[PDB]
C-alpha cells in the first residue's frame, strides 16, 4: 500500500494505490484506500483490510452524528483526537492499521495515526509498505507554495515512484483534492490518466 | 379505578395511562407532512414566544440523517430523547450493513422503545408523537409514530394541537404527485385552517427532499414567499 | 376488587387482567383462516380510517417466513412485537436444525412468551390474538393464540370483532378439502356476513399456500375478482 | 383483606391465593388414573368445541418420556409451562445418571417449582393439577400434584370438575390388580357417572404402560370399542 | 393495619405474619419425639384419606442422614423444601469436616433459613413445625424449630393439632432412661390421649435410633404390637 | 389524584410531579444572564442574609471550565449534584475530542439526566433550573434549562423568585450588541426592579466572558460600582 | 399514617418502626453486666418452664470469642443470627490484625448491621438488644446495643423486662471495683429487685471474666452458693 | 397526602420527608463551632443521663483526621455511620493526591451521600447534622451540613436543640480574631445561655486547632478551669 | 477447494469443486461449497468447514429475515458489509474462511471476504489452495463481453485446470447462475457433464 496526504495554503490532496495482496499474491487489483469521511474531511488506510474498512464506516457514522447534534463538522484535529483516544483504548487488541486523516476547517490539516492511537499534525505525510519512496519523492520535490494543479502532480509522482520499487503496491492511483469552495472532490481517473501520461510516467 | 398504571387494563380493554400520554401530545405546536411529486416534505409551526429567545436554535424539525428528518409534538425533553435514539440508531443500521434501505425498519425500531414504555411497571410511556419522512430504495416515506408505539405510513399527515383540522383540511384536499410548491402552498392552507379566532400564520418551518437529494431547510425568506 | 393485578386470582379462580386483554383483541377488525384441499389461507378485513394512509403498508397478514404467515387483531403495537419475535425464533430454529419441522412448536414458543406475560408483578399480557397458518412435515397448518397463551389447532378459525359471526357462519356452510377459489368465495362470504346493515366489504389481504410452494399474497386484481 | 397476596397469610394460616389458584383447577375436564396388574393407565375427558377443531392436535395426555406421561387440569397455558418443564427435567436427571430410577423425584422437581410460586411476590401461583404415570424400577407410579405443590402417591385418582363423582365411584368399585382391558372399562364405566342429566360421553384419550413396555396412545378407534 | 406485611412491627413489637404462620402448623398431624435410655425416637399419626391412596410412599418421618431423622407440621410442600435443604445441608457439613459432630448446628442452619423469611420484604414465612432427632458426639438429641427460626432442645416434645394434649400427657407420664419398648408403649398413649370421643387410632410410624447405631424404622407389623 | 407518583400522567397528560419540582425552582434568589457585543454575562442575586456566614463560598455562579459557566436556583444540593455532573461531563468532551466545540451539546446531556429522572419510578426530579453561559465554536451562547429536562437559548433570561419581573424589564428594555458596562447596568436595573417595594440590592455575584478570553469573575469592589 | 416503615419519618422526625422493635426487646428476660476491679461480669435470668426441657443448651449468655462474651433480649432467632454475625466479625479482625484490640470496633460492626436494617425499605429492624462484656488492650469493657445501632459504654447495665428496676437499684447500690464475689453478690441482689414479690430466682446463668484470663461460666453448683 | 414519601414534590415544591429528619436533629445536644485567631475550634454539651456510664466514651467531638473534626447531632447510628464515611473519605483523598487540599471538598462528598438518600425511593435520609472544623490549605474552616445535604461556611454556628439560643448570643457576641482561651469563655458562655432556668453546666466537650498545629482535644480539668 | 466468481454484464456465475480432505486424505468426494443464500444470491466457501457451515446458516437465516423485514432483498454490497463486521468483530478468535459472495441488485457483483472481515469487490474472485491455477486462466481467457455460455465454459476450464494440479481439489463442478431474468440457478450436472465433454476436459 502507498498513501499520501499533502497540505496547501488552502487545500489537502490526498492519493492512494490500489493493490490488495496476501504476501506476494495479487488477490485485488483495485480495492479502496481513500474515503471521504466529512464534508470537508478525507481519509486513507493502510494495514489490515478488515480493521481499517470497521475504522472507514465507524469514522462516517459519527462523523455524520456529530455534524446533526452540533450543526457544524467535527474539527480534524477533533476527528484525530476522537480517533487516538479509540486506538489506544484497545491497544492491546489493536486495529492493526496506519489511517490519514486530512481536511479543511479554518485551515488544511493532515494527521498521522498509529494503531496505538498515537497522532501526529505535519505538512505531508505517507503511510503503508510504499511510504518511503514517497517521503523520497516529497523530500526532494514538496513546496509549500505549490498550486493544486502542483500538489497533483506530485502526489501522482510519489505514488508512481513507489509502484516501481514496492510490488505491495499497484494499480490505479486515486486522487480526492479538499477546499472550502468545492469540499471533498474525488478527481475523475481520465484526469488522472491525463496527467500520468502528461508527466511521462506507467503502472 | 383503570388509569393509574400503565401495566393496567380496564375492562373493556384499554390502557388509559398510553391514552392520557396522547393528550400531552395534543398540546404541541403542529406540524405536518406530505409526499409530492418524487418528494416528500415537513412543515411546523413556531409558536413564537418573546424576542429574547434565539429564533435559529429552536427546531421543530431535526435531521436523522441527510435522507431522513423528523418532527416533533408532546412532551420537549421525551421528544428530544427519541430523536437522538432515532439517530443512533440509523447510524448503527449503516455501520452494519453500509446503508439505510428501508425506512420503515428505522421508525419500527422507535417505535418498538416507545411500545416497551407501555409493557413495564415503573416507566411510564414517552407524551412524544413523531413524523417520519425521507428517501429510501422504496422511494419517498412518510410516517407517524405515537406514544403506544402505533405506525402508520401516509400520503399526508398532521400532528399536534391542530391535528384534526389539518387532517380534515388534506382529506378533502390533498391529491398525489403535487409539484414541490403546490404540496408547500397546500400544507400552509391546511396549517390556517386550524389557527382559528382570526389568528396570523407565523413563519414556519419547512424542509424537503426529492429523490437523487438530500433534505434542504427553507430559509426563512423562502417561507415568507407562501406566506 | 380481584381485577387489577395480573398476579391475583379472583375467588373462582379467574385472572380478570387477562380476561380485560382480551376485550382489547374483540375490538380489531376481523381474520380468518381455513383449511383446504392441500393447503390453507388467510383473509383480513382491514379497518380503513382515511384515504391518507397508505392501505398496502402496515399489513395485517405478517410473512414469519416463506411458509408461515400470521394474522393479528387487537393492541397493533404489541401485535408487531409478537410478529417480530416469531420471525427471529423461526430463524434461530432454523439455524438450530436447519429446517422448521412443526409448525405448532414455534407457535408455542410465542405463546410461553404471552403466557410469561400473565404470571409476573410489573408486567401487563400483550393485548392480542393471532393465527399462524403455513405447510411444515405434517401438512398445511392452521393454529390461533390469545393474549393467556393458550393455543388451538383448526380447519377453520377465526379472530376481531366479526370473529362469531364468522364462526358460525363456517360451522354451518365449511366443508373440508375445496379447492382453492371455492374455498376463498366461502372466505369471503363468511366475512361478509359479519358486516351489519349494507356495510360494504372493501378489499381485504388474503394469503395462500399449498403444499410444495411458497406463500402468495394475492394482489388488488385477485382479491376484487371474488368481490 | 387477607386474600389479595400470596405472600400473607390469614389470622387462620391460610394462603388464599392458592385456594383460589384451585378453583381453575376444579372447572377443568375430567381425567383419571389408575393402577392395573403391572401397569397403569390414564383416562382424559375432552371437552368438545366446534367441528373446525382439528381435533387430536392439543392432547390432555402429554408423554413425558416414553415411561411417564402426564395429564393436567386447570389453566392450559400454566399446564403447557409445566409439562414443558417436568420434560426437561426428565432429561436433565437421564443425563445425569444414565435413567430415572424413581419418578417419585420427577414430581418432587416439579412440584417444587410450583411451591416456589407460592412464596415469593410478584409471582402467581400455577393454576394446574396433574396426576403422572408411569414405570420406574420401583414398579408402576401414580401420584398427583396441585398448585401448591403438595403431591401423593395413589391406586387410582382424578382431577377436574368431575373429580368427586369419579373419586366416589372409585372408592366402591376399584379393585387392585386387574387386566388392562378390566381397568379401562371401570375407569370409563367411573368417567360416565360423572357427566349429569344422561350426557355423552364422545371419545375420550386413553395411555397404559405395563412393566417392561413404553406408553401406548389408543387410537380414537380402539377407545370406541369401550365407548 | 399491623398484620399485613412481615416487615412490620405492631406498637407492642410482635410480628403478626409470623403468628399466623403458627397456626398453619397447628393444622397439621401430631407427632412426637422422646429420649430415652441411650436413644431416641419419633412417631407420626396422620390421618389417612381414601384407600386408594398409596401407603409407603407416605412421607412424614424422614431419615435427614443415616443418624438424624425429622418429622414436620404445617404446610406439606413448604415442609418438604425445608427437609431438602436440611439433607444438603447436612451433607455439605459433611464433606466439610468429614462428620457431623453436633446436630444442633445443622438445626441452626435450618432455623436460620426460616428466620430470613420473617425479616425481608417479597417473602413469606415457611408454615411449618420440624422435630429433629438423631445422635451426634454429644449424645441422643431432641430439637423442635418454629416458623420464626426460633429452636428448643427437649427431653420430649410434639407438634401439630393434638400438641397441647400430648405435651401435658409427657408432663405428667414421662419419665427419662426408659428401655426403647416402654418409651414407644408412653408415646403411643401420649398420641391416643389427643383423640376425641371414638377413634382408636389407626397404625403411626414410628422411628428410634441408639447410640452406636443408625436408623431403624419400625415397619406396619412391629408397630401393630403396639397398638 | 394523579399528582402522587412522576410516572402517572393526568387525564390531560401532564404530569404534576415535575410540575411540582418547578415550584421549588421559583423559590430559589434571581439570577440572569445576557448576551452583549463579543459576549456573555451572568448576575446573581445574593441573599447572604447573618454576618455569623461567610461571604465568599458556596457561590451561585459556578464555573463548569474556563469558558462556560451556571447560575442555579431551586433545592441546593440537588444543584451541587448537577453543577458535579455538568463539570465532569464537560471534561469527558474535551477528553474525546480536544475542545467543546458546541456548549448546546453539554447542556443537553445535563437536561438528558434531568429528563430521566422524570421517567423512572423510585426516583424523583431535581428540583433545579440552570442558566448556562458561555463561549464556543459558534459564539457567546445562553441557554437554561428546567426540572423536565426542557432548554432554550435565549439573548438574555432569569430564574429565580424574581424570573417574572426581571424578564418583563429585559422585554422592554434589552438591546442587542450592548458594551459589557452597559449590558451589566441594564441587568443591575432589570435585578433591581424585581425587588418588593423598598429593599435594598446588596452586592450580587457578576462573571461575564468575551470572544477570545476566559471567564472572570468580577471582585466585591468592581461590582460596587454599579450599585 | 407514619408507623408503617422503617423509611418513614414522623413529622417530630421519629421513626416509629424502630421504636416498636424495642417493645419486642422489653419482652426478653433481665440480664445486667457489671464491671468490677479488673474484671467484668454477666448475669443472665432464664423463665426456663417445662421439665420436659433440656435447660443446659440455648443459652442467653454466648461467648463471641475467649474474652468477649454476649447477652441478648428480644426476638430469639434475630439474637442468635446476631451473634452468629458477631462471631464472625471478631474472627474476620483476628485474622486481619492478629488480635483484636479494641472491643468497641466488634460492637460498632454489630450495631451498623443493625442501623442498616432501619434506613433501606424491604427489610425490617432486628428486635434485639445485646450487651457485650469483655477484656480488650484497653481494659475490661461492656456495652449495650439496641435495634437502632445505638451503643453505650457502661459501668454496670441491664436489658429485658427488668431493666429498670435493676438499673434504679445499681444506681444506688452499685460501686466500682468490687471483688468478683462481691460483685455477683450485688449482681444477684440487684436481679431479685426486678422480681414480682413472692416470685423466686431459680439458679440464673454467670460468666465473668479478669484481666490476663479467659472467660469462665460458673458451673450450677457455684451459681447456687450466691442464691 | 404529599409527606410519606422521599420521593414525592408537594404542590409547594416542598420534600416533607427531608423536613422531618432534620426534626430529628433538633432533638440532639447542643454543639459549637467557632472560628478564632488562626484557628477554630469545637464545643459539644452532652446529655449525661446517669453516673453507671463510662463517660470518656461514645464522644460527640470525633477527629475526621488530625487536621479536621466533626460533632453532630440526631439519629445517633445514622451520624456515627456519617462519621466512618467521612473518615474513609478523608483517607481516598490523601492516598490519590497525597493530602487533603481543601476541607469543603471532604464536606460535599458528605453532603453528597446525604443527598442521594433524599433522591431515591426505598432509603430515608440520615437523621443527621454535623459540624465539620479543621485546617487547611485554605486556612481554618467551619462548615456544617444537614439531612438534604445543604452546606454552609460559616465564622460560629451551632447544632442540636439549643441551636437558635446559641446563634443569637453569637450574633451579637461574636467577634472575629479572639485569642483561644477567649474563644472558648465566649462560646462557654454561648452555651450556658441555652440551658433552662437555674440549669448547669456538667463539662462540655472541647477541641481546637491552630495553623501549623494538630488537633487538640481538652482534658477534664482543663475543660474545668472554664464552667 | 477451489472456487470462482465471476460477473458479467447482467449475470454472476458461480462455481466450485466438492473435495473434502484431511491432509492427504480424501474423506469426501462430493462436499457441497456453493450455497443459495436468498434470491439472486449465491455464497462460496472455503477454510475450515465448521466456521464456513455455520456462516452458511446464520446468512440464509438473516437474509430471508431482512427480506421479510425491508420487504426487499439485501444489496450485494450490504451482505458482504454485515459478513465483513461480524468477522472482524471475533478477528481473535476467528472464523477461518475465505467466503466469496455473488449476486445481482441493480447491478452484477462478486465480493471477497476474508477471516479478519476484509471485504473487497472485483470483476472475478477465487478462493481456496486451488485459486492460483484459476487466476491462470482468468488472467488469459476471462473478457467482460463473455456470454454466459461462454462465463460457463470459462469457470469449468479454470476448476478443471485447478483440480489437475491442486490435490486438495477434485471431484465434480457445481455451476451457478445468477440474473434478475431467472434468479439464482445451479445448472444440472448432466449440463455440466456434456460441457466437460465437448471442451476436451476430464478427471
Amino acid at each position: 500500500t502507498t498513501t499520501v496526504g499533502i497540505t496547501l495554503k488552502d487545500a489537502v490532496i490526498m492519493a492512494t494505490e490500489r493493490r490488495v495482496t496476501m504476501e506476494n499474491f495479487i488477490m485485488h487489483k483495485n480495492g479502496k484506500k481513500l474515503f471521504q469521511i466529512d464534508t470537508y474531511t478525507g481519509m486513507t488506510i493502510a494495514g489490515l483490510v478488515g480493521d481499517a474498512q470497521v475504522l472507514v464506516r465507524y469514522m462516517k457514522a459519527e462523523l455524520e452524528l456529530y455534524r446533526l447534534q452540533r450543526r457544524v463538522n467535527m474539527p480534524i484535529e477533533a476527528v484525530a483526537t476522537l480517533l487516538s483516544n479509540m486506538l489506544n483504548q484497545v491497544k492491546y487488541m489493536p486495529y492493526m492499521v496506519q489511517l490519514l486523516v486530512g481536511g479543511i476547517d479554518t485551515a488544511p490539516h493532515v494527521f498521522s495515526i498509529d494503531a496505538a492511537g498515537g497522532s501526529v499534525e505535519d505538512i505531508y505525510a505517507s503511510t503503508g509498505s510504499g511510504s518511503p519512496f514517497v517521503y523520497g519523492v516529497l523530500e526532494s520535490q514538496y513546496s509549500e507554495k505549490m498550486t493544486v494543479d502542483e500538489g497533483v502532480d506530485l502526489v501522482i509522482r510519489a505514488i508512481s515512484a513507489a509502484k516501481q520499487r514496492d510490488s505491495a503496491s499497484g494499480g490505479m492511483i486515486d486522487v480526492a483534492v479538499i477546499t472550502r469552495k468545492d469540499g471533498y472532490v474525488q478527481l475523475p481517473t481520465d484526469q488522472i490518466e491525463s496527467r500520468i501520461r502528461k508527466l511521462g510516467l506507467i503502472l | 379505578a383503570y388509569d393509574r398504571a400503565i401495566t393496567v387494563f380496564s375492562p373493556d380493554g384499554r390502557l388509559f395511562q398510553v391514552e392520557y400520554a396522547r393528550e400531552a401530545v395534543k398540546k404541541g405546536s403542529t406540524a405536518l407532512g406530505m409526499k409530492f411529486a418524487n418528494g416528500v416534505l415537513l412543515i411546523s409551526d413556531k409558536k413564537v414566544r418573546s424576542r429574547l429567545i434565539e429564533q435559529n436554535s429552536i427546531e421543530k424539525i431535526q435531521l436523522i440523517d441527510d435522507y431522513v428528518a423528523a418532527v416533533t409534538s408532546g412532551l420537549v425533553a421525551d421528544a428530544r430523547v427519541l430523536v437522538d435514539f432515532a439517530r443512533i440508531s440509523a447510524q448503527q443500521e449503516k455501520v452494519t450493513y453500509g446503508s439505510l434501505v428501508n425506512i420503515e425498519n428505522l421508525v419500527k425500531r422507535v417505535a418498538d422503545q416507545m411500545q416497551q414504555y407501555t409493557q413495564y411497571g415503573g416507566v411510564r410511556p414517552y407524551g412524544v408523537s413523531l413524523i417520519f419522512a425521507g428517501i429510501d430504495q422504496i422511494g419517498p416515506r412518510l410516517f407517524d409514530c405515537d406514544p403506544a408505539g402505533t405506525i402508520n405510513e401516509y400520503k399526508a399527515t398532521a400532528i399536534g394541537s391542530g391535528k384534526d383540522a389539518v387532517v380534515s383540511f388534506l382529506e378533502r384536499e390533498y391529491k398525489e404527485n403535487l409539484p414541490e410548491k403546490e404540496a408547500v402552498t397546500l400544507g400552509i392552507k391546511a396549517l390556517k385552517s386550524s389557527l382559528e379566532e382570526g389568528e396570523e400564520l407565523k413563519a414556519p418551518e419547512i424542509a424537503s427532499i426529492t429523490v437523487g437529494n438530500k433534505y434542504r431547510i427553507y430559509d426563512q425568506e423562502e417561507v415568507k414567499k407562501f406566506l
